[PDB]
């Protein structure tokens, strides 16, 4: 469930729905707001692995 | 503007389209985009949502 | 779309949408804000700016 919960957090973009994202912008302003999301989901995955 | 905010009603002109269910396609609902399989649903709604 | 060419304004800028995106999303309550400036003071209207 905590792993779960994690995808309805910011982690510092303007929205937390990807779909969001690829609609209301372009791919040159969308790169770093894809990016962070990565990174923090990234995170989290490896801490439940571990 | 303000995004997602009450059932929006003023957007740039896209035609609609016949209504499919019960098969694995893709939707768009007032800017909400997506892929699934839709049916119809036992939930009720209050007239507001 | 059509307002984006049809007067070929001299500043036209947007921030959190992309200005060829504006033809597929739906938004509610759109405001409209006018007033005239001098020259120098356009690049101050931008938001997060002094």
């Amino acid at each position: 469930n905590t792993l779960v919960k994690q995808l309805s957090s910011n982690f510092g973009a303007i929205s937390s729905v990807l779909n969001d994202i690829l609609s209301r912008l372009d791919p040159p302003e969308a790169e770093v707001q894809i990016d962070r999301l990565i990174t923090g989901r990234l995170q989290s995955l490896q801490t439940y692995v571990t | 503007f303000e995004l997602l905010h009450a059932p929006a009603t003023v957007c740039g002109p896209k035609k609609s389209t016949n209504l499919v269910k019960n098969k694995c396609v893709n939707f768009n609902f007032n800017g909400l985009t997506g892929t699934g399989v839709l049916t119809e649903s036992n939930k009720k709604f209050l007239p507001f949502q | 779309s059509v307002l984006y060419n049809s007067a070929s304004f001299s500043t036209f800028k947007c921030y959190g949408v992309s200005p060829t995106k504006l033809n597929d999303l739906c938004f509610t309550n759109v405001y409209a804000d006018s007033f005239v400036i001098r020259g120098d003071e356009v690049r101050q209207i931008a938001p997060g700016q002094t």
